[PDB]
RNA sequence: GGCACCACCAGGAGUGGAGCCUGCGGCUUAAUUUGACUCAACACGGGGAAACUCACCAGGUCCAGACACAAUAAGGAUUGACAGAUUGAGAGCUCUUUCUUGAUUUUGUGGGUGGUGGUGCAUGGCCGUUCUUAGUUGGUGGAGUGAUUUGUCUGCUUAAUUGCGAUAACGAACGAGACCUUAACCUACUAAAUAGUGCUGCUAGCAUUUGCUGGUAUAGUCACUUCUUAGAGGGACUAUCGAUUUCAAGUCGAUGGAAGUUUGAGGCAAUAACAGGUCUGUGAUGCCCUUAGACGUUCUGGGCCGCACGCGCGCUACACUGACGGAGCCAGCGAGUAUAAGCCUUGGCCGAGAGGUCUGGGAAAUCUUGUGAAACUCCGUCGUGCUGGGGAUAGAGCAUUGUAAUUGUUGCUCUUCAACGAGGAAUUCCUAGUAAGCGCAAGUCAUCAGCUUGCGUUGAUUACGUCCCUGCCCUUUGUACACACCG
């Protein structure tokens, strides 16, 4: 078999900018349907992956 | 994932299920009276344990 | 919880200290007007282990035969429970262990 | 080794206060029976500490005997941000018997 | 010690170590804030 | 817990063998001779015989206190159930354990074998031993290994008395 | 010269001949891991391997690479990850996939660490062998310039350099012997409701004579220690008497004795030595190799069992001194568990069996257990026949253990019913409760004992001698060897 390469972490550079929006003279936006599991809660967001939404704290997907 | 595969094979009721008290061995184990010692490790500890040669 | 038919079980590897504790208790059960049964010599247990001499696998097939002896004696006493325990502390020996069951 | 900071903490407040640690040689053991973390974490965490001259290590009959150096009480005095009243438990100047 | 020397100067040197140590050791015999509290004072 | 009579006496013996080697590895430098386990009500007296009773209880008995804690944490013993005492060996010359450990600390210093070997032949006899024989085998700078024998006085070889004297 | 059943003699049992079990070589293999080659390699590495063990093979994961640096790095160094693809795999192993953790950590440098990787011809320790043969050594004295020698020996005797004796030797030490363990004796002590017994309470059956067999008995709050157990002792020292002998050491006969072969058997065991075997027992080691695509370690599957062949340790047998079928029915050495990870398992109940199930006992002289074992004995069937000897090979089916039984683990049922009609040249073991049968327990062990280590049941023939073969020791001798004829 050919030599394999281990996976390396792939950011976005400030991935967090996309999770929130700011209304001119406003309050929190809460854009990425935060997880309702008791483990996560605020600051833990779902994943706009496709036909599912994933949160990394508790490994679960929706729709 | 890996934790469910790493060291996943059962390691009970086997020879690899047990080891020497002193030399972590799998071969030549002595289980009488719950010694759990390799037969080589027993000779070097027999006097200390309290086993002596009389007959 | 006064007078009590009490059994004391003595086990050890060495017979000299076992018989001294056994004799010392019988002696102390003499000056004290107590009735006693023993000592009773239980059949000695020979713990035998037979290994091969060679750490490797070469040579004449020679074997070690190690041995251990366990001698067990039980003595029955008719005395109150407080009295028997203080006798045990009087005749305490490091080698011999004592278990007392009512 | 990748130990969570919280699991590393419990290893240090078991080593300080009873400055000795005993660990059986099994890497997949869920609990070292004294430090609520993996047994392997205890071995590798203290292998670094004995690697950096803060604990002595002795091995006999598939068992680890970790003892805390006098140099290590000062190290956990500062890194743990603990009060400078130290005396782990071994260094309680209990004195021996003659 | 494969020589007439270094065992000669091994015997007299070996024996003076013990005589000095037997006598030194036989003279040696003739002559001879806590922590958990601080973790709880967060009241 | 509930342990048979045959296995319980063996467990006490197995405990002595493992405990003795632990002291041999840790207190090798202090001329460790042997250990005596004195069981007693409400306490487990352990008597260690060493050439140097200053090392074993160093810095206000730091070592014996930090060393007895290592036995409570490994055999799940109650903290009060064990007490360790360090006792000096009276006649060091009559203890082959002390003489062999003493030999190791000299051979590791680059000292010639002959000076080390004659140092134990005369030290044992000075303590009053009837006889002594030292055999050293191995390799020293030379590729081929050899064994040497320095006897002295009277030595017996066969029968029960070798287990007694 | 001398000793010896790892030598023979007189003999017994055999093996080699057959089938199968197992080990070794070879062949084969993807791998069929490896050590060992006369005694002293070949049922040996406690090596009875389905996984593990595991070292081999085909693949797949992890770092469990500590620590000082340097780099990268919070505007995130990095770790875990659903779903789908991929994969043998519900391995985020990898790929699409954006979520998550947060200075623990990723990369480079040194430095480590780990190896059933190599070297037992670098070593420790251990073990085997010369060899358990009887040998080894120093003080004073004699001899010699000396290294050395005598002591340490012609003879007799012994298991023995162990003793008598001779004696330039005298007097001694290790080894041998003494010593330790075990087995056999003690109606003499010490006691025993975890051992046994007689009586006695209470109780059954049978003949009625008051007897014979039982059960019960942890209150009969009995008696006893012979049998059983084990601690303190006693007992054998070749004792007494006959023979022989240097009248010595001893040896052979009787008598007494439990024991008269060192009373039987073992355990320990000297001076040196071997390139003996093990780094595949060790968190014992030096050095070399390897160290992230590992030779580390782990998961899955296979292999160590693979088969035209030679060799070694063994088991069934070749029948009638026997097979079966019923009936009789006696040991000893031992082991045994808990919130486990499941021990020994009776008794009851199912099942032809194997086996299953429900209770109970036992951490044990208490219960399994009197382990009611097998050879064996009695009465029958068979009737010299490849037969009812023998039970391979194989087909079909039923249970147990285990994640997993296919290359049948093992057990059970039916069927199939092969070589073998006592084995050439050779060669092994053995002298009294010995050989031979015959089983049982413990180790390995979830399951598997044709293996070992022990134990007891039945129980002999033939020596109690020798140097003829073989091996070893001593003395004399030769030597150009001393790394010592592997010269
Ligand atoms: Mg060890
Ligand atoms: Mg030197
Ligand atoms: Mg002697
Ligand atoms: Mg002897
Ligand atoms: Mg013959
Ligand atoms: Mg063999
Ligand atoms: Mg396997
Ligand atoms: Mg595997
Ligand atoms: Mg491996
Ligand atoms: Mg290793
Ligand atoms: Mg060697
Ligand atoms: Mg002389
Ligand atoms: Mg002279
Ligand atoms: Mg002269
Ligand atoms: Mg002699
Ligand atoms: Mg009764
Ligand atoms: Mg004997
Ligand atoms: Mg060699
Ligand atoms: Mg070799
Ligand atoms: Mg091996
Ligand atoms: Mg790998
Ligand atoms: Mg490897
Ligand atoms: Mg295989
Ligand atoms: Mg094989
Ligand atoms: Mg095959
Ligand atoms: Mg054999
Ligand atoms: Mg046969
Ligand atoms: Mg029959
Ligand atoms: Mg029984
Ligand atoms: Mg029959
Ligand atoms: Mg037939
Ligand atoms: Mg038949
Ligand atoms: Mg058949
Ligand atoms: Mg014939
Ligand atoms: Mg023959
Ligand atoms: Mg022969
Ligand atoms: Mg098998
Ligand atoms: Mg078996
Ligand atoms: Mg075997
Ligand atoms: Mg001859
Ligand atoms: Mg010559
Ligand atoms: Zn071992």
């Amino acid at each position: 078999t050919p030599k394999k390469i281990k996976h390396k972490h792939r950011k976005h550079k400030l991935a967090v900018l996309t999770y929130y929006k700011v209304d001119n003279e406003g309050n929190v936006e809460r854009l990425r349907r935060e997880c309702p599991a008791p483990t996560c809660g605020a600051g833990i967001f779902m994943a706009n992956m496709k036909d599912r939404q994933y949160c990394g704290k508790c490994h679960l997907t929706l729709k | 994932a890996h934790e469910n595969v790493w060291f996943s094979h059962p390691r009970n009721f086997g020879k690899g299920s047990r080891q020497c008290r002193h030399c972590s061995s799998h071969s030549g184990l002595i289980r009488k009276y719950g010694l759990d010692l390799c037969r080589q490790c027993f000779r070097e500890k027999a006097a200390d344990i309290g086993f002596n040669k009389y007959r | 919880q006064q007078i009590h038919k009490i059994r004391i079980t003595l086990t050890s590897t060495k017979v000299k200290q076992l018989e001294n504790v056994s004799a010392n208790i019988i002696r102390n059960a003499a000056q004290y007007n107590i009735v006693k049964k023993g000592p009773v010599r239980m059949p000695t247990k020979v713990l035998k282990i037979t290994t091969r001499k060679t750490p490797n696998g070469e040579g004449s097939k020679t074997w070690d035969a190690y041995e251990m002896r366990i001698h067990k004696r039980v003595i029955d006493l008719q005395a109150p429970a407080s009295t028997v325990k203080r006798i045990t502390q009087i005749t305490i020996e490091p080698g011999v262990d004592v278990e007392v069951t009512i | 080794m990748l130990i969570p900071k919280e699991d590393r903490k419990k290893i240090h407040q078991y080593l300080f206060q009873e400055g000795v640690v005993v660990a059986k040689k099994d890497f997949n053991q869920p609990k070292h029976d004294e430090i609520d973390t993996r047994n392997l974490f205890v071995i590798k965490a203290l292998q670094s500490l004995t690697s950096k001259g803060y604990v002595k290590t002795q091995f006999s009959w598939q068992y680890y005997y970790y003892t805390l150096t006098d140099e290590g009480v000062e190290f956990l005095r500062t890194e743990l941000n603990i009060p400078e009243g130290i005396l782990p438990l071994t260094r309680l100047k209990n004195a021996p018997a003659e | 010690g494969q020589s007439d020397k270094r065992e000669l100067e091994g015997e007299v040197e070996g024996t003076e170590d013990a005589e000095a140590e037997l006598e030194a050791e036989a003279e040696e015999n003739d002559e001879s804030y806590l922590a958990e509290l601080e973790l709880s004072k967060q009241e | 817990a509930i342990l048979s009579k045959k296995k319980k006496l063996v467990a006490d013996g197995v405990f002595y063998a493992e405990l003795n080697e632990f002291f041999t590895r840790e207190l090798a430098e202090q001329g460790y001779a042997g250990v005596e386990v004195r069981k007693t009500p409400s306490k487990l007296e352990v008597i260690v015989k060493a050439s140097n009773t200053q090392g074993v209880l160093g810095e206000q008995g730091r070592r014996i206190h930090e060393l007895t804690s290592l036995i409570v944490k490994r055999f799940k013993l109650s903290p009060e159930g064990i007490a360790i005492y360090a006792e000096r060996v009276e006649e060091r010359g009559l203890s082959a354990a002390v003489q062999a450990e003493a030999l190791k600390a000299k051979l590791l210093s680059g000292l010639p074998i002959r000076r080390a070997a004659y140092g134990v032949l005369r030290f044992a006899m000075g303590a009053g031993a009837k006889g002594v024989e030292v055999v050293i085998s191995g390799k020293l700078r030379a590729a081929r290994a050899k064994s040497q024998k320095y006897a002295d006085g009277f030595m017996i070889h066969s029968g029960q008395p070798t287990r007694d004297f």
